[PDB]
């Protein structure tokens, strides 16, 4: 089948976030990095990269669940808790 | 009905999750679906600059008619999540021991 | 390699054994009465009807 | 005696387990109620 | 709950298939389709409009016309080659 | 003055046996909703629905398949019958 | 309560705390419950008329009203 490990939901957020171009740049990208404050984004295209990411990931998000992945390790544990892929 | 908080962004940024999710099972192409997306980002960002609460609530409450007017049969969810199709096919049964009944008999 | 196996199961478990016996029993014993039938006019379960005449 | 072999037999001769028993039952209802059972088919079957 | 309203429909289907099979072993006395067919030219018409609108509401339900479709729609929740 | 005897030596009733363990979580929400249901009776109380429902199910619809049930008695043969042949008899 | 039988049901109940009936798929599925399959918390208080409100009771749309949908039906 397809495994995937932690590794690759790293690198592929962080994929995800370079080919976005409304981030200050390219690499003050780590996984500590707070999408409000670090990478620049006002509050409605951190919303446009969590639809980015769960269409991504090919999952799905409640509203009450989409709030609070606010930094980029909330969001790479987030998705790593869900059996899906 | 309140000006630059937390709870009108929880407010309006599911608003825009809700809208960007509802565009996204009505158009079947990628690059008219994403035409579409820019405009309506375009929409948010001629708003969020009001200081109004009057405007602000009947702007609110009539682009929530809007929303509520283009909403969709199937949404589009992924398979193996409460809306989807393999969603409970195999429930792996928790691991109980066996309680017993009765004195003389399993 | 392949599926993984669970423990070894005897074929003729005691409800095979049981339910073959007795089926196989009742379709003999049919055909018996149907040998006994062509022999001798009547069959052989029929030697033990004794019912009172009807007068 | 009874009480002393079952309630050993729940909580836990008692340190065995296999399969071969026999419950208070089984004799006469495998060796009288079934042969009867069995009987009144036979007797229905070539009685028609 | 897709079973359920699968074996419901159908189950209305085999009501008047019941109805239907009723009225043909009372009209023509037997079940055979040798001896039905044999005698069906002589039998009254409005005999058979009834028995053959109850044999077809039972085949309209199972071949899911449109009074009864909603069953096939709702059995994708069965597997692939079932 | 009036004791019953001295020479009785009563004491307490036991059902017996084994103690089975406890198999299922009782539900207090579905036990009150449950022993609600099938003791409706004595609150049962005669409203507007329930006139409704008692005329229509208990006089209404007894008086309907009576009446179609007595207006259709000897009517039908379907027995062997041809074309241009009633099937009727009244 | 919101329906005409929830309604009628009213002047029978005595002790009993006349809940407002809720569909139990029209809520949230993403809300944890202690069965996810009922979506129902472990003591919460049953409607009369629940099992028309129940998880295994009828499925009830959301996109249409009824009379809605029976004018377009009739219509078509
Ligand atoms: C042909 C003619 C046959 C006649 C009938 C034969 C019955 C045999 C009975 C038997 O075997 O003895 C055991 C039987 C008790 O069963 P048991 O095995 O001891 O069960 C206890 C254990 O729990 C059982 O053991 P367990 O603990 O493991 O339990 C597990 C359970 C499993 O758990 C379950 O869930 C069971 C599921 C339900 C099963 C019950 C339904 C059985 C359906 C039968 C199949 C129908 C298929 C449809 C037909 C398709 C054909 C076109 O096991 C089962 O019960 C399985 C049952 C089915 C097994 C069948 C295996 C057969 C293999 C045969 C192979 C053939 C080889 C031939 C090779 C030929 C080579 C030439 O004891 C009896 O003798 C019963 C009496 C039999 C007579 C019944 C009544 C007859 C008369 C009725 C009255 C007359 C009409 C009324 C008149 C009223 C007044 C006017
Ligand atoms: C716990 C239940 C107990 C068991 C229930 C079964 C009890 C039997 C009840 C049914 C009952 C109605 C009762 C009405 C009140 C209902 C009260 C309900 C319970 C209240 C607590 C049906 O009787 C009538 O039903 C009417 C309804 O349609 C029909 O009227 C219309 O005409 C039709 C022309 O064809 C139309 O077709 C139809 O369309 C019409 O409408 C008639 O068919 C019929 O007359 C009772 O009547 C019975 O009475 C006896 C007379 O003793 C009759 O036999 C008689 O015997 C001699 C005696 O004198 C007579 O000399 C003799 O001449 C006669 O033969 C019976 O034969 C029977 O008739
Ligand atoms: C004249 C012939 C030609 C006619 C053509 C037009 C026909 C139109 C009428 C068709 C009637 C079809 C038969 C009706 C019974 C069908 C029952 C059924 O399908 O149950 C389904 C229901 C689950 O359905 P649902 O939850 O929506 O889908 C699940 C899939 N996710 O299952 C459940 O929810 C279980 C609980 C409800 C079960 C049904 C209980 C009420 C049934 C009432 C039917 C009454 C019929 C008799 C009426 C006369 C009585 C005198
Ligand atoms: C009779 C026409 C009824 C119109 C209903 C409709 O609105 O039809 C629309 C469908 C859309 O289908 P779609 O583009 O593949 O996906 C869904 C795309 N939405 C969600 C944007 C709609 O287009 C057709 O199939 C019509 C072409 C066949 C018409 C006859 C030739």
């Amino acid at each position: 089948a397809h495994v995937l490990t932690k590794d690759m939901i790293q690198e592929r957020i962080v994929a995800l976030l370079e080919s976005f171009d409304k981030v200050n740049d390219a690499k003050n990208i780590t996984a500590t990095a707070n999408l409000t404050s670090d990478l620049g984004l006002d509050s409605l295209d951190v919303v446009e990269v969590v639809m980015a990411i769960e269409e991504e990931f090919g999952l799905e998000i409640p509203d009450h669940d989409a709030d609070e992945i606010k930094t980029v390790q909330q969001a790479i544990d987030y998705v790593s808790a869900q059996p899906a892929a | 009905p309140v000006p630059f908080s937390a709870a009108n962004k929880k407010l309006v940024t599911s608003m825009y999750r809700q809208s960007l999710k509802l565009a996204r099972n009505w158009i079947s192409n990628r690059q008219l679906f994403r035409q579409k997306a820019v405009e309506i980002r375009h929409k948010f960002d001629q708003n969020a600059q009001i200081s109004n609460p009057r405007l602000l609530a009947r702007t609110l409450d009539e682009t929530r008619a809007h929303l509520y007017e283009f909403r969709h049969p199937d949404p589009i969810v992924p398979p193996s999540f409460p809306g989807g199709t393999k969603y409970e096919r195999n429930v792996p049964p928790r691991m109980e021991k066996i309680m017993q009944h009765n004195l003389y008999e399993p | 390699h392949g599926p993984e196996l669970t423990p070894a199961v005897p074929f003729f478990q005691p409800y095979v054994l049981k339910w073959a016996g007795v089926s196989l029993g009742l379709v003999a014993f049919y055909q018996f009465n149907s040998s006994y039938e062509a022999k001798n006019g009547h069959t052989w379960v029929e030697t033990f009807f004794h019912p009172k005449s009807r007068e | 005696l009874k009480d002393y072999y079952y309630n050993g037999r729940r909580i836990l001769w008692e340190i065995k387990r296999e399969g071969a028993e026999k419950e208070d039952w089984v004799n006469q209802m495998y060796f009288l109620y079934a042969p009867s059972l069995i009987l009144l088919l036979i007797v229905m079957v070539y009685k028609s | 709950k897709s079973a359920l309203s699968a074996v419901l429909m159908n189950r209305f289907g085999d009501a008047f298939f019941v109805l239907g099979l009723c009225v043909i072993a009372y009209v023509f006395g037997t079940l055979n389709y040798s001896t039905i067919f044999a005698t069906a030219y002589l039998i009254n018409t409005d005999l058979l409009v009834l028995i053959m609108l109850a044999l077809f509401i039972a085949a309209m339900a199972k071949s899911a016309q449109f009074g009864l479709h909603n069953w096939l729609t709702l059995a994708m929740e069965g597997p692939t080659p079932v | 003055e009036l004791k019953p005897s001295s020479a009785i030596q009563r004491g307490p009733l036991n059902k017996g046996g084994w103690d089975a363990p406890h198999a299922l979580h009782n539900d207090g929400a579905i036990d009150r909703y449950a022993h609600w249901r099938t003791f409706y009776q004595e609150r049962f109380k005669y409203t507007r629905a329930t006139g409704k429902s008692t005329l229509i199910f208990l006089v209404a619809f007894p008086a309907l398949i009576g009446y179609v049930a007595y207006q259709s008695e000897g009517l039908f043969e379907f027995a062997g019958k041809r074309r241009g042949e009633s099937v009727t008899t009244r | 309560i919101r329906a005409s039988f929830d309604k009628a049901e009213e002047p029978m109940l005595g002790d009993y705390p006349d809940i407002d009936p809720f569909p139990a798929q029209l809520k949230n599925p993403y809300k944890k419950y202690d069965d996810q399959q009922d979506r129902r918390n472990l003591e919460e208080p049953l409607s009369v008329n629940d099992d028309l409100y129940d998880m295994w009771s009828p499925d009830r749309f959301t996109h249409f009203k009824n009379q809605d949908a029976l004018k377009y039906f009739i219509g078509f």
